[PDB]
């Protein structure tokens, strides 16, 4: 989010700017505050999923050993690098991008999206496109089947996906023989598995409520911040032009004064609210980033770090705001005293 | 409303009160006065 | 080398510490901006107190007074709440840099990208302004070949899977070989594990396993 | 005084009057609207 | 036009334009949830006119730094490179801004309108980034300011087969420098 | 506040009631801020945990 703290604070009212000028560097520090999580929000994108600056090209065949990846790979003969799986993602999580004239002929279609830039609120867009981020996550898992657990050691080493399996089984304790007598088994339980969750999440919503909350959060700091221009804060009027059209200068600038600082409070709130909110999702970025280096590009077996049971492999999906995981996992599942 | 505004201004409703007094009561023709006039002939609101 | 290289590599390319530069240009910044509000006047006649009160009795001074008292107590509370924010994520590097002292230098760390890129063999800590700068000595496959390879090797009708490492073909003759460096040896009875029969492994091969 | 900046003359001018500063590194600067100034009056009262 | 107005003792600055809103039969003025005014009746014509702010769209400026040059690219966001000229008012603007209204060098981005910067349809890193996709750059195409859209990274292609795997025959040793924030001033 | 109520009229009383509103508010909202800052430290202990 970007805010023009002036256009804010008095519109396009000289009285007031000049008024405003008496506060020195609130509005500056205001600015640089906000720049600075916008510029972090590219940074977090760009560890998480710019960690591989080799784009490894799409396998034709999505086929390993009888493992089906077509629904985490980019769709065959698609110019767009969405993977199934991700079209849905993107789909659940609804969420500004008005143009020019978006806001101009308007008859009783009044929305807070052209309030909030006729009062100087702005939403930047992202550095990474959606299409970008796909590509990311396409090379990473193209480069997971082939490569292996290579590619983010040092040169992509190409081995048959049953063999790199083999080297994961051996990795929680189970012997390779295990792997290769039960392939074909092995290898439907994981392509079963897959298609259980493009139901999962299409079936069940509420299942990216974590990527939700994070937008509903933003729309509400804003639409509140808005709203509070309509609050009087101790003047006549929440209206300048009202102060000003009825008052002379001396008595306009104690019932200015009182806007100007009750709205600067607004716009300080709002700023200090959504600093905190930045560090938590860097938070959850810098968690994101280290789980794509160790459950994506290694095998972790640091206990319910990579899902629950023993870790053999995970693929990341992309979402609007965040990352999606696909942890797959060995569980006993029958046992005898 | 500032005297030197009205020329600027524009009024949906006017109303006049008229009425004479003595000119050391005049005074007591403005909110918040205390006074025989004030009191008990003719009585402003404090947000007028 | 590497050591040596790490001597220029922040010798001649500047913005190195960067990162540094950056918590001492922020603090100053942010003390710089502080000073520089008791210049402001927040809607009093004067930013200067003497002014004030030099000029007015105190009913009237007093109301000058206190709009400068609250914009600059706003002034120092918004100083103190971006400290605290500061404070935190340099509370959360240096409980990660505590972290990678004690796995990357007291120990060997297997975590991806913990450590640096690469295998990670060890690590040694240089003390910074503010900070800490980790150096980080891995290992990292160079050169690579192509080889022809089996999941398992057969002999008569028993499956046989190497303990270690991986069945590789240089053309006409089978070898073991660890998998992160080329080193062939000789498949026998003592390198390999015999599990079932030659019957169920998809892409076996047969071969000669000695003892 | 050692410099001066018309803060309406050109975007350089408006970028360095926004951020308050002569000199401006490399970047992207999102800037305050300082060239549209109201050149005219417009007044509009009723037929009375 | 951006102008000072005065509708029946109502004072404001902004530009006034013909309105499609119906106003109720007593209805002197128009305001939104921010109490911004944004129609008037005009008192004479009885004519509905909308008032918009004299600057509401963002307009962003991409320098390479007034050290290395006074060249800059400007980015109108959210505006169609036809209807920069009306968004930004260039004719009540100084001669200086009108050259940032229009020009050959004009690329429209998903971020906006771009005046100043040739677009190339080579791919480098990202030095100065306007967004979608897009960054900027000082390149020597006299140096000018440059827009294109950013590398991923270098292309690799995976030969995979069922029987084939790659071992290192050799390695190297690196040491790498990971510079970590410990402390802030007291 | 009764001190006030009691003693002026409203105009006078609403800009003294006015200046105890601000400063009360501003203690409420330095509150809210620091609760906010301890949560995060004691979620990111919880997390550790
Ligand atoms: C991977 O699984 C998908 C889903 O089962 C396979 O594709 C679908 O197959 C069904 C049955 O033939 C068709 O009705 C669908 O139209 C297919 N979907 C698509 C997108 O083609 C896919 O063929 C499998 N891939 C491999 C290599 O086995
Ligand atoms: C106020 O008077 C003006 C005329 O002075 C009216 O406007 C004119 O109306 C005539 C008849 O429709 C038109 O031919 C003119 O072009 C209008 N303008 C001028 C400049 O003469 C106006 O309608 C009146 N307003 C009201 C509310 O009665
Ligand atoms: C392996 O790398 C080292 C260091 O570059 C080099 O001296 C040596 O000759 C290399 N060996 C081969 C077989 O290329």
């Amino acid at each position: 989010t970007s805010v023009d703290c002036t256009m804010y604070i008095c519109g396009d009212s000289v009285e007031c700017s000049t008024l405003l000028l008496q506060y020195g560097s609130f509005c500056t520090q205001l600015n640089r505050a906000l720049t600075g999580i916008a510029v972090e929000q590219d940074k977090n994108t760009q560890e998480v999923f710019a960690q591989v600056k080799q784009i490894y090209k799409t396998p034709d065949i999505k086929d390993f050993g009888g493992f089906n990846f077509s629904q985490i790979l980019p769709d065959p003969s698609k110019p767009s690098k969405r993977s199934p799986i991700e079209d849905l993602l993107f789909n659940k999580v609804t969420l500004f991008v008005k143009q020019y004239g978006d806001c101009l002929g308007d008859i009783q279609a009044r929305d807070l999206i052209c309030a909030q830039k006729f009062n100087g609120l702005t939403v930047l867009p992202p550095l990474l496109t959606d299409e970008m981020i796909a590509a990311y996550t396409a090379a990473l898992i193209s480069g997971t089947a082939t490569a292996g657990w290579t590619f983010g050691a040092g040169p992509a080493l190409q081995i048959p996906f049953p063999m790199q399996m083999a080297y994961r089984f051996n990795g929680i304790g189970v012997t390779q023989n295990v792997l290769y007598e039960n392939q074909k088994l092995i290898a439907n339980q994981f392509n079963s598995a897959i298609g259980k969750i493009q139901e999962s999440l299409t079936s069940t919503p509420s299942a990216l409520g974590k990527l939700q909350d994070v937008v509903n959060q933003n729309a509400q700091a804003l639409n509140t911040l808005v709203k509070q221009l309509s609050s009087n804060f101790g003047a006549i009027s929440s209206v300048l032009n009202d102060i000003i059209s009825r008052l002379d200068p001396p008595e306009a600038e104690v019932q200015i004064d009182r806007l100007i600082t009750g709205r600067l409070q607004s716009l300080q709130t709002y700023v200090t609210q959504q600093l905190i909110r930045a560090a938590e999702i860097r938070a959850s970025a810098n968690l994101a980033a280290t789980k794509m280096s160790e459950c994506v590009l290694g095998q972790s077996k640091r206990v319910d770090f990579c899902g629950k049971g023993y870790h053999l492999m995970s693929f990341p999906q992309a979402a609007p705001h965040g990352v999606v995981f696909l942890h797959v996992t060995y569980i006993p599942s029958q046992e005898r005293n | 409303v500032s005297s030197t505004k009205l020329n600027d201004l524009c009024f949906t409703n006017v109303y006049a009160d008229s009425f004479v007094v003595r000119g050391d009561e005049v005074r007591q023709i403005a909110p918040g006065q205390t006074g025989v006039i004030a009191d008990y002939n003719y009585k402003l609101p404090d947000d007028f | 080398s590497a050591i040596g290289k790490i001597q220029e590599s922040l010798t001649s390319t500047p913005s190195a510490l960067g990162k540094l530069q950056d918590v001492v240009n922020q603090n100053a910044q942010a003390l710089n901006t502080l000073v520089k509000q008791l210049s402001s006047n927040f809607g009093a006649i004067s930013s200067v107190l003497n002014d004030i009160i030099s000029r007015l009795d105190p009913p009237e001074a007093e109301v000058q007074i206190d709009r400068l008292i609250t914009g600059r107590l706003q002034s120092l509370q918004t100083y103190v709440t971006q400290q605290l924010i500061r404070a935190a994520e340099i509370r959360a590097s240096a409980n990660l840099a505590a972290t990678k002292m004690s796995e990357c230098v007291l120990g060997q760390s297997k975590r991806v990208d913990f450590c640096g890129k690469g295998y990670h063999l060890m690590s040694f800590p240089q003390a910074a302004p503010h900070g800490v700068v980790f150096l980080h000595v891995t290992y990292i496959p160079s050169q690579e070949r192509n080889f022809t390879t089996a999941p398992a090797i057969c002999h008569e009708g028993k499956a046989h899977f190497p303990r270690e490492g991986v069945f590789v073909s240089n053309g006409t003759h089978w070898f073991i070989t660890q998998r992160n460096f080329y080193e062939p040896q000789i498949i026998t009875t003592d390198n390999t594990f015999v599990s079932g029969t030659c019957d169920v492994v998809i892409g076996i091969v047969n071969n000669t396993v000695y003892d | 005084i050692v410099d001066a900046i018309d803060c309406a003359l050109d975007p350089l001018s408006e970028t360095k009057c926004t951020l308050r500063s002569f000199i401006v590194e490399k970047g992207i600067y999102q800037t305050s609207n300082f060239r549209v100034q109201p050149q005219d009056t417009v007044v509009r009262f009723p037929n009375i | 036009k951006c102008v000072n107005f005065n509708f029946n003792g109502l004072t404001g600055t902004g530009v006034l334009t013909d309105s499609n809103k119906k106003f109720q039969s007593f209805q002197q003025f128009g305001r939104d949830v921010s109490d911004f005014t944004d129609s008037v009746k005009d008192p004479k014509t009885l004519e509905v006119l909308d008032i918009t702010p004299c600057s509401y769209g963002g307009v962003s400026v991409i320098t390479p730094g007034t050290n290395a040059s006074t060249q800059v690219a400007v980015l109108y966001q959210d505006v169609n490179c036809t209807d920069v000229p009306t968004a930004i008012h260039a004719e009540q603007l100084t001669p200086s801004w009108r050259v940032y209204s229009t020009g050959t060098n004009m690329f429209q981005t998903q971020a906006g309108c771009l005046i100043g910067a040739e677009h190339v349809n080579n791919s480098y890193d990202c030095d100065i980034p306007i967004g979608a996709g897009i960054c900027a750059t000082y390149h020597t195409p006299n140096k000018r300011i440059v827009a294109y859209v950013m590398s991923l990274g270098a292309e690799n292609s995976v030969a995979y087969s069922n029987n084939t795997i790659a071992i290192p025959t050799n390695f190297t040793i690196s040491v790498t420098t990971e510079v970590m924030p410990v402390s802030m001033t007291k």
